[PDB]
């Protein structure tokens, strides 16, 4: 789950690193 | 804009982590 | 008699007999007389009635499927004039297809005061051919004599005589007891006594007395103060070219009307002011205004439903409208500009406006003179104005060009997909119908929806232009995502006048005059443009952009309209000039006629002409006689918006693919004499070589001041005028008379050799009989210096010599006479 | 022998590669497989990785994010038969983000089973056309293929490898050079085919170690067992899957440790019809003392529970997900954006739900135009509502055009308002349906009828052509008219009309008219009247403007108000193809005429502009123009006609030399109605010979010298002689000649010389006629005395 | 009469309904 | 509008095929 | 080709630059 | 019409040239 975000508003940098940890 | 899902969502991502080791699903 | 009797008006006789009761006292039948809808009279219904003051018919009498009467004997028996003010058809008199009509009834009306008659497919109507047509009008026009029940002689014709005065048809008679009255043929359209008597122009018809104005039958030019007035006062103004009315008469009129409130032209009393008039409120005044003027125009049933071109065609003649409007167009490929035409001029409309289904439109750019309402006609609601049925509205009226302030009704804007609603608001608030706080049904979930009003616009940042090939380079537009931009959507088309866009194209279906041109997109980096493939030099264009992006169901849009450009095409080397034609006026003149190139590529600074002398050929001296496919861009190639829709559920589909293996993959933490011609095509060569051709070379120079910008050479030959005169032989022919009668013919070439001379013909006749002619080849001619008289005879010769030139033949010398003796 | 090494799972391969060691011995990937996040992925990475396993994968793969890897021989060149069970966005073969695969290396799979192809993102890929796809495909999902490298101009294929080609193309069928196309029998390959290019045992699916031989297959189409390729098993190996059978131990084993609450997840394997299964279907449940599906009461299927009360599917990946439910815990969500081949997927699986807890809403239909997987869903309980108290949404359903049927399928509303707005494809009838067969209730709700059934032509009524009438462009047709339950309801009747070739041309669906590519379409007002056979027997209208002999397919339509009752629905009329009456076959066009001969003229035209019917003939008629006789004596010293019939060109013989001949043509296209008689003139070719001089020079030798000469005129002179030419000659002189005009010829019967020098003397004569002219005497001779 | 319905205008079909008695 | 003279007596023999003939 | 992309149907605007330098 | 020849000639040095014409 990373699209719902990430063009919907602007991704943190943490929302990022979420789905790499 | 910045609402990226994509091409620029992937190239950043990567860069911004998983390089350390991505989680895996 | 002046009319002695009552003045009905015209009527249409229908079902009915008891106004012909009225005509017995009336003495004029004012306008036409109609007899119609005959369906259930039969002949017994009318008997003999006379009217023993009937003068007058002001307009035809049209007669139709009356399948009453027996006889013209039945009705109007007794009648002075077919006035001739007004016609049908160019017929004063129209007698069209009915049955059970057979005699005639009339022996006093020997005119009409104008037009004629159409006697055309009679059913039984006898006595016509007894009667000549040339007796009743000023001059035969469109007249019928053919179809008759008597030229045909297809009745029993009984004539009690040509009283009954002397002037196929056996008298001049119009029944088996009437006969006709036949007067001088001087009084054709102003009548005669009924006993065969002409008379003065005053009267009219029927003169029982022949002269004065106070005692005419009935009155030619105009009636006024009881007498036959040649012209009316202007007080009394001239009515229908028959008499005078007052000025209270036509105010009258004009009151009681409003109809065709009655105005006055020339102290004349009308209607309505005449066409190329117009209104003048004073005395009601038709002063002139050419073409379609303002003026009271009544729109038919009170507005217009218009689909077709004649709907659209009744605005002409008239400039402000008057009734409301129901736009019905449907269809037509680039047929809007007919329409501009007749609705362009027109700005003012009484009554409401209806838009139903009207489909085959853009934008509204059409009235850029319209500027109020009436609103007369007030639909429910109070509404000037109601759109309906749009499904493709796109834009409206500017407020530059076209202003508006409504002052009554309200606006309606429902149906229409196409139509944003931001063109509404500017339509309301210059308008200022929601001004005056007036409930404007306007459908939001219709306007407004399911069309895309976008405020990006790109530029052209980069621009390479050439005099075919113009490149381009915009800047690249980017959406809030990089996969929101769908491709770029060029247009361009040529700009005589920067002043047109595709909205002021054909705004419909069909081959419209713009080309679209589609680019593929950047990336999120390139600069977006296009380079042109070829256009025509020294042509300018308006060349813009509408880019595409990704739509939703939500109708989520972020479409960028690049501006519109109207850029020329370079210049190059100006076409041929064509159509060299040399033709030589003289032996020393020669014109040349030509025509501009077909790319001028600039103006045509000047022309270059030469010329070669071609003379006369050697030889002659010597002749002595003694695949292809369109390529690139299509103007004839639709594109279907079918593929758009496709294309849109690809790409959703593959955007939604990749989605959703992205939320799936992922988690949070856990040389010549020649002239030069300028400006000119035509030029007259003088002073050029008798008989001489001139291989006249022909250039177009579009440049002559930085460079020769000339175009290929043209070669047309151009032969002067041969010169023949020159032929004649000159000197008498001295005969060397040698001892064998050899006459060394002593005879000079002529002057001139007019080109070349190819021979000598010497026709030296033994005097007193057959004569004989010699040919003198020009290598014999300079052997003999001459020629040679051989085999002579006895007596007398006569020798005439002509030369033979090859730009013609020059005339016989004297007959040299030397007598051989015995 | 079929599956060399172990049976393994499918997983995600991220970041380090260690796992693939294990991949070594993995010949069977049961279930997906997926690699992503390759990026320290070098092309020299993969040389030290490859597998003689993965013989059958029975679901889809995954491709994501690699590097390397130009071809596909660096690993196994096995599974020859892919399973699919299991789709990924509805592919079982997903391609993306490759930047390195210059060609294809794998030559066994010859059969798609289940699953579409995706193919993007590629930049350096070749070999694509080497695929043969109806050998490859069994079954077709209308797979993409776009953005690679071989769909620009990348190569052509080249192999020392031509392979087989049942194409309208051929090409040289070959992944990699070295390697030519898988080839099998084309008569038996699904049979199980073999590396031999011989037909296999048919137990088999694809290659074979032997030919008919079911212990040396590849893949198991329908089982594998003891070593073979088999399609039964004894009970203790109940049937897993669809291509072996498995241990009775396994069952209870995996029944046990299923049952252990540490893993929840997997289902207690139970055994049904001697195949184990991990759990019982809808009607069933788990039988733990029985391993065993026995129905709980009765029938017990699955309360299918929608997250957030509402599920939406968008591909057979989430289609799969709640098959064999009956019970529906939540509302719904249903969206087409684009692609196609669904519906027979969801009649397969979805159709055994019955009722619906919350809402539904449905947006941009694009792949349906029907509905018939649900016939026994017959309730909607409504516990999930839309805003606006909808218990349905309808937006952008561009393609569906039914909704089912009102017996078979009933329905009831329990509560929820309804939303109908932009379905163009969906009339009011159907919309009336669900209100009625629904009961929905029965409150209306906000809608937008102008918005639905717009491109839906649903006038269930009909017109029908009463009156006929037609004169070769004037068609007055009255119809049975259409009496809405008013006759001002009505708004009328639109005619439909256009030419037609041949009778295939039907109706349209509607729409306003705003191009020069539909229907002619005529409204005619409503006729406001109580059916008075007096102000209108039969609404009509009479177009006109055509030409003569043309077919025009013609149909009326009604026009209707929008009633809010269920009424109003309109009428139609049928496609009648009226061929327009015949009339003036026109005039041929462009007459020509050439003489080849002095009785040979060639005659060409054109056919007749507008032929009405059809030409039946051509009326032709001509005449002889002979010389005229004026120039004769000057001295400058009925008709006939042919017939043709369908023809352009005529041939004229038989003529005098030169003189005119002008001939007309008019064709006639009734036999009747005629045309304009299109002249041209021709001339044949004169006869010099016939204009030559007839009789002798006769010399009347005088001793005067006078020498009287009397000659006749020529036999057929091209119009007539105006002069002759005496040449009378003495010897060793230049030209000498007579001018013998008509008048001196008639004068001295010919010419009279008197006088003449010494010694022979010759004499030659040429007549001059109009044409060809005569020709000159033979030099004849006559004395003079010396 | 139908002179001037039909050579100077269009006639109808509802108007002509009165019409050919 | 072109269903003049003769041609306008042929219109109206031919266009009413329901009723009867009166021209 | 360069003449395959444009002599046969016209190129586009980042076509030319493969074989321009 | 299409690039060919000295259109593709053209067409060419409008897009190199600014960077080097090359055919």
């Amino acid at each position: 789950g990373i699209v719902e975000q990430c063009c919907t508003s602007i991704c943190s940098l943490y929302q990022l690193e979420n789905y790499c940890n | 804009n910045q609402h990226l899902c994509g091409s620029h969502l992937v190239e950043a991502l990567y860069l911004v982590c998983g390089e350390r080791g991505f989680f895996y699903t | 008699h002046l009319y002695p009797g009552e003045v009905c008006p015209g009527m249409d006789i229908r079902n009915n007999l008891t106004r012909l009761h009225e005509l017995e006292n009336c003495s004029v039948i004012e306008g036409h007389l109609q007899i119609l809808l005959m369906f259930k009279t039969r002949p017994e219904d009318f008997r003999d009635l006379s009217f023993p003051k009937l003068i007058m018919i002001t307009d035809y009498l049209l007669l139709f499927r009356v399948y009453g009467l027996e006889s013209l004997k039945d009705l109007f028996p007794n009648l002075t004039v077919i006035r001739g003010s007004r016609l049908f058809f160019n017929y004063a008199l129209v007698i069209f297809e009915m049955v059970h009509l057979k005699e005639l009834g009339l022996y006093n009306l020997m005119n009409i005061t104008r037009g004629s008659v159409r006697i055309e497919k009679n059913n039984e109507l006898c006595y016509l051919a007894t009667i000549d047509w040339s007796r009743i009008l000023d001059s035969v026009e469109d007249n019928y004599i053919v179809l008759n029940k008597d030229d045909n002689e297809e009745c029993g014709d009984i004539c009690p005589g040509t009283n009954c005065p002397a002037t196929q048809f056996v008298e001049r008679c119009w029944t088996h007891s009437h006969c006709q009255k036949v007067c001088p043929t001087i009084c054709k359209s102003h009548g005669c006594t009924a006993e065969g008597l002409c008379c003065h122009s005053e009267c009219l018809g029927n003169c029982s007395q022949p002269d004065d104005p106070t005692k005419c039958v009935a009155c030619r030019n105009f009636y006024l103060d009881g007498r036959c007035v040649e012209t009316c006062p202007p007080p009394y103004y001239h009515f229908q070219d028959w008499r005078c009315v007052n000025f209270s008469f036509c105010q009258d009129l004009h009151h009681k009307c409003k109809c065709h409130q009655y105005v006055i032209h020339n102290n004349k009393c009308i209607p309505e002011c005449p066409s190329g008039y117009t209104m003048n409120s004073s005395n009601l005044l038709c002063t002139p205004c050419l073409g379609p003027c303002p003026k009271v125009c009544h729109l038919l049933e009170g507005e217009k439903t218009i689909d077709s071109v004649t709907s659209a065609q009744e605005l002409r003649g008239c400039t402000v409208i008057n009734g409301s409007l129901i736009i019905n167009i449907r269809g037509g490929n680039n047929l809007a500009a007919e329409l501009e035409a007749n609705l362009g001029l027109i700005e003012e409309i009484s009554g409401y406006l209806k838009i139903r289904r009207s489909y085959a439109l853009v934008s509204l750019s059409f009235f850029r003179k319209l500027r109020l309402i009436r609103g007369e006609t007030l639909e429910i609601g109070n509404y000037s104005f109601y759109a309906l049925d749009n499904q493709n509205l796109r834009q409206l009226w500017d407020w530059s060009k076209h202003n508006l302030t409504i002052t009554q009704g309200k606006l309606f804007f429902h149906y229409n997909p196409k139509l944003c609603l931001s063109e509404i608001h500017k339509m309301e608030e210059v308008s200022g119908t929601k001004g005056r706080q007036e409930r404007n049904d306007i459908a939001l979930k219709t306007n407004g929806d399911q069309a895309s009003c976008e405020n990006e616009l790109l530029k052209f940042s980069y621009i390479r232009t050439s005099f075919d090939k113009i490149l381009l380079r915009w800047e690249p537009y980017w959406p809030p995502d990089f996969r929101d931009l769908l491709g770029f959507m060029l247009f361009y088309k040529e700009a005589p006048y920067q002043n047109v866009t595709e909205f002021d194209g054909q705004d419909a279906c069909g081959s419209n005059s713009w080309t679209v041109v589609d680019i593929d997109p950047p990336l999120r980096q390139n600069h977006p443009g296009w380079l042109m493939r070829g256009l025509k030099p020294w042509t300018q264009y308006a060349i813009f952009v509408k880019t595409l992006v990704t739509f939703s169901d939500e109708r989520r849009t972020y479409g960028a309209k690049s501006d519109i450009i109207y850029v020329q095409t370079d210049a190059t080397n100006p076409s041929v000039p064509l159509d060299p034609i040399s033709v030589s006026n003289s032996s020393s003149q020669i014109i040349l006629k030509w025509k501009p190139p077909s790319d001028p590529n600039g103006n045509i600074t000047h022309y270059l002409v030469f010329w070669e002398r071609q003379a006369e050929d050697s030889e002659l001296f010597e002749l002595d006689y003694c695949y292809e496919d369109s390529a690139g861009e299509c103007c004839s190639c639709p594109k279907t918006d079918s593929q758009i829709l496709k294309e849109l559920e690809e790409s959703s589909f593959r955007k939604t693919f990749e989605d959703y293996l992205h939320n799936v993959v992922f988690v949070p933490r856990p040389h010549r004499p020649f002239e030069k011609v300028v400006n000119k095509e035509s030029l007259v060569i003088s002073g050029l070589r008798h008989f001489t051709g001139y291989r006249i070379e022909l250039q177009a120079c579009n440049q002559d001041t930085p460079e020769e910008r000339c175009s290929v050479a043209a070669y047309v030959s151009a032969r002067t005028m041969p010169e023949a005169k020159a032929d004649d032989i000159v000197g008498p022919v001295t005969h060397e008379i040698f001892e064998n009668n050899v006459v060394h013919l002593m005879w000079q070439e002529p002057k001139e050799p007019n080109g070349l001379i190819v021979l000598y013909e010497v026709s030296y006749r033994r005097y007193g009989d057959e004569e004989l002619h010699l040919c003198v080849s020009r290598k014999h001619f300079a052997l003999e210096r001459g020629c040679r008289l051989r085999g002579l005879s006895p007596g007398n010769y006569s020798v005439r010599i002509r030369a033979t030139s090859l730009a013609g033949n020059g005339s016989w010398t004297e007959p040299t006479y030397f007598y051989v003796t015995d």
